[PDB]
RNA sequence: GCCCUGAGGAUGGCGCUCAAGCGUGUUACCUAUACUCUACCGUCAGGGUUGAUAUGAUGCCCUGACGAGUAGGCAGG
RNA sequence: AAGCUCGUAUCAGUUUUAUGAAAAUGAAGAGCUUUUAGUGGGCCAUUUUUGGUAAGC
RNA sequence: GGAAUACUGCCAGCUGGGACUGAGGACUGCGACGUAAGUCAAGGAUGCUGGCAUAAUGGUUAUAUGCCGCCCGUCUUGAAA
């Protein structure tokens, strides 16, 4: 701005933290079924299908199996499984951080999100019962230990 | 330099032990030079000595 | 299993072998409750939705099949 | 693990049943004791009568009934092992007292739910065999305890009808077994067995 | 747990004296710095020489020959208590000798109150055959086909309460 | 639908003290299921959150929550050492506390 | 070597007997103002500072250690 | 507390060595006039003792 | 005859799980990558996201409770008393 700093203010030293992609785990790949731990979807299993440039997972329900649209997880709010379905088959380039900017439902979200769930639902579908795991929740019983149990 | 003359003086000194081990004769292993001391009581109670 | 006393390594492979102990060992419940445990242990979130609902199948078979 | 926990105190240890009782108390677990007079005591009968008396002998001059309390019920008995493990006097002590009930022999409804035992208590498990033990009810029944004759008549009844109960279930699980061996084989039953059911 | 080293010392030679008689004995410690302390006592002890005109030629540690084969080894040791110094004479059946030295010092501080401080190992050696064996309690297992069960074990118990009432039957 | 359970119940002993002293910025917890240091330390770093309920509703619900993380393990019992943003009553003692899966690295 | 005799109270109590008693050896864990790293107040010691300071050179800063204490002394409020 | 001469070779609740006087470690905060508050209570305990017999004392 | 393993010590070897600290304030220096331009974990943290004006949050009283704390001043005797 035109306007010269009307008062005496110490400029900052110049820092050194570059600013390097996320290094996510290993179990975290793409097509992988994710099991949501806190939110409004809490406890209901989805899919993971891309890695969003602001270290945020895009994952999709599919939304025509158990509800849960296009959304940005956070990775370390999540639990790998060891499951996996096809992704190949989907396209989720078109995503990205301005993607869900908010500046009722938007029209385009929608036609993606069915979209989406058209792509996906053929690679639900080639493993039996793996629809109807998708659409159960996930909670614990009496006598389970996460330290033991396998995901 | 400094690290090839101490590769050195430890391949030698296993070397003596082992001809002195098949000689059949006592190796005269080199007298120790260097010590290093650590306090373990307190500044409290000690004598004046 | 007969074994002579203080058999060397070798021997006592031999007679291992011969007596076929193992065999006999997973026969047993003991081992197969072992491995029912380990396979319990390894089972996966998808593989217990899939043993829900198999052994729910079991039950309304088993209902079904009890009373009649 | 159980809102409510049961412990058959038959054949147990006094102190380590009474410290494993009071840990959990203080922990927040609510612990039912039963079949006290069922309780043993290591040693010989009579050093555990003699150790009474020392402990009743000490009855304050001016105030004996404001002083100490002697009482003869294996639970009374149990129960004061147990309270000074317990840091009394406290309002935290005092909570965790409130979540602990003794009672001789199996009173209802706890004759109808499920009892466990402590493995760490146990006098089959801990003492040495063949040595000395004493019992709880016999050491009650010597220093003035009169409601032995009743506790075991009873008690008797309790596991009358409940042998009953036990046969009923047994023949209930016959059948239940004959409807598993049945529906053995079949290709649920062996994607089960596959998966480790 | 324990350790067979050797130790020699030939105090310092001089003049007139090269190479003097150079004794040696077997030493049993947990570490170098022990097994040296205790040759320097037993040499104080025993012989007439001490520290201040000795050296320690060189420390070795001894490996059992068998670590697989059972042994029944004899001891001879003379230990220092309350009373007067007395020597003393035991049989161990073990596999090792490092083993069987354990397990006399743990007898010795269990039975004679004699810990590692008053202590001497004098010989180990090994009983060949049988009938050579002067103790009831070892030739208790050098009976021909020995059987015996483990009545009322102590099974352990990884949480508080068990709903099953277990039985120690084995 | 039966159960909706996302956390790992466990038990508040007491604070971190020593026979006469007591830091109440340190709390002790219980978690079922953990018998060693071992198992325990997968529970490191998780989120621990008291849940009781209030006479009085300020944001519209009858529920307070207080929140906290799992620091170090403690003993050898599988007590692990847990600090919150608020210390806890004291009157808690052998109350359930919520231990939840996140942040999650398996 | 252990046990018994051998001459209103407390191993603290609760209590314990292959001990939760005794002797020995190894690991597992708790902490004090104790010790290691770092944030801050002050004292000391050293140092930088002006063809004037992007704040009263009695100003603004960098470096290391130290900080118990009765009477008494000095210093700043 | 002020002054002067100064950082050293001024020294050590240390060790060896020597003679029966030369090195190690650390500190360079060390040397000489003037005066200026307070301070001459003792307990515990090893060794000598002051010597001894139920013991102390 | 032959290797392997146990133990000791080294790695200016590699790589995960957890906790606190973010101190300095435009560059001057030691360093690394890179033929170079330039970059870097190199004399102290940066970027993004979610909660907010009938806010977020914070402050006082008692009770709710984990633990500790002898009644103050002067004076005796080496101390407490």
């Amino acid at each position: 701005p035109k306007w010269y700093p009307s008062e005496d203010v110490a400029a900052l030293k110049k820092t050194r933290k570059a600013a390097r992609p996320q290094k996510l785990r290993a179990s975290l790949v793409p097509g992988t079924v994710l099991i949501l731990l806190a939110g409004r979807f809490r406890g209901k299993r989805v899919v993971y299908l891309k890695h969003l440039e602001d270290n945020t997972l895009l994952i999709s329900g599919p939304f025509k199996v158990n509800g849960v649209p296009l959304r940005r997880v956070n990775a370390r709010y999540v639990i790998a499984t060891s499951t996996k379905v096809s992704v190949e088959g989907v396209n989720v380039e078109k995503f990205n951080v301005e993607y869900f900017a908010k500046e009722e439902i938007k029209a385009e979200r929608v036609e993606d999100q069915k979209v989406v769930d058209k792509a996906l639902i053929a690679e639900i579908k080639k493993t039996p019962l793996l629809k109807q795991y998708l659409s159960a929740s996930f909670s614990l019983k009496n006598g389970d230990k996460p330290h033991m149990l396998k995901f | 330099a400094y690290q090839k003359e101490y590769e050195t003086a430890e391949r030698n000194i296993i070397q003596a032990k082992r001809d002195a081990k098949a000689a059949g004769s006592y190796y005269v292993e080199a007298q120790h030079k260097l010590v290093f001391v650590v306090r373990i009581k307190g500044i409290n109670k000690i004598p004046p000595k | 299993f007969a074994l002579p006393r203080g058999a060397r390594t070798a021997t006592v492979s031999k007679k291992w072998a011969a007596a076929a102990v193992c065999e006999k060992w997973a026969a047993s419940s003991w081992a197969k409750k072992i491995a029912q445990r380990e396979r319990r242990a390894a089972l996966t979130d998808f593989e217990r939705f899939q043993v829900m609902v198999l052994r729910k199948q079991k039950r309304y078979t088993v209902k079904k099949a009890l009373a009649k | 693990v159980e809102p409510v926990v049961v412990i058959d105190g038959k054949g147990h240890l006094v102190g380590r049943l009474a410290s494993v009782v009071a840990k959990q108390l203080l922990n927040g677990q609510k612990i039912v004791v039963v079949r006290a007079e069922e309780l043993n005591i290591s040693g010989e009968f009579f050093r555990n009568k003699l150790k009474y008396h020392d402990f009743l002998r000490k009855a304050t001059a001016f105030n004996k009934t404001r002083g100490p309390f002697h009482f003869r019920a294996p639970s009374r008995i149990f129960y004061k092992a147990l309270r000074g493990m317990v840091s009394h006097k406290t309002a935290r002590g005092k909570a965790a007292l409130e979540r602990l009930k003794v009672f001789e022999g199996i009173p209802p409804p706890y004759d109808k739910k499920k009892r466990v035992v402590v493995p760490q208590a146990l006098r089959v498990l801990r003492l040495k065999p063949g040595r000395k033990y004493t019992t709880l009810g016999k050491l009650s029944t010597s220093v003035g305890w009169k409601y032995e004759d009743v506790v075991a008549k009873l008690e008797a009844k309790r596991k009358v009808s409940s042998a009953e109960y036990y046969a009923k279930k047994r023949a209930f699980t016959k059948k239940v077994a004959s409807a598993n061996a049945t529906a053995a084989e079949s290709d649920v039953a062996k994607q089960l067995a596959a998966l480790g059911y | 747990h324990f350790k067979e080293y050797q130790v020699i010392g030939r105090r310092l030679p001089t003049e007139s004296v090269p190479e003097p008689k150079l004794f040696r004995m077997r030493i049993f410690a947990s570490n170098e710095v022990i097994a040296k302390s205790r040759y320097w006592y037993f040499l104080q002890k025993l012989h007439k020489v001490k520290k201040a005109s000795g050296e320690i030629v060189s420390i070795n540690q001894i490996n059992e020959a068998h670590p697989t084969k059972v042994k029944n080894f004899g001891v001879w040791v003379r230990y220092d208590s309350r009373s007067g110094t007395h020597n003393m004479y035991k049989e161990i059946r073990d596999v090792s000798r490092v083993a069987a030295v354990e397990t006399l010092y743990q007898d010795m501080a269990a039975r004679h109150r004699a810990r590692f401080r008053s202590i001497h190992i004098l010989k180990v050696a090994e009983i060949e055959k049988t009938a050579d064996v002067k103790r009831q309690y070892v030739k208790q297992f050098l009976t021909k086909d020995l059987k015996f069960p483990l009545p009322h074990r102590v099974q352990k118990s990884t949480k508080t309460f068990s709903y099953k009432r277990p039985s120690t039957f084995y | 639908a039966e159960s909706h359970r996302l956390y790992v119940k466990g038990k508040h002993l007491s604070y971190q003290r020593s026979k006469r002293v007591n830091n109440p910025n340190v709390s002790l917890i219980k978690i079922e299921g953990v018998a060693t240091p071992q198992d325990a330390q997968f529970y490191l770093g998780k989120r621990i959150a008291y849940v009781y309920r209030a006479s009085k509703e300020v944001r519209g619900s009858k529920i307070r929550v207080m929140w906290g993380k799992v620091t170090r393990t403690h003993g050898n019992s599988g007590v692990v050492r847990a600090t919150f943003r608020n210390n806890l009553p004291a009157k808690t003692f052998g109350a359930s506390v919520r231990i939840f899966l996140y942040p999650s690295n398996i």
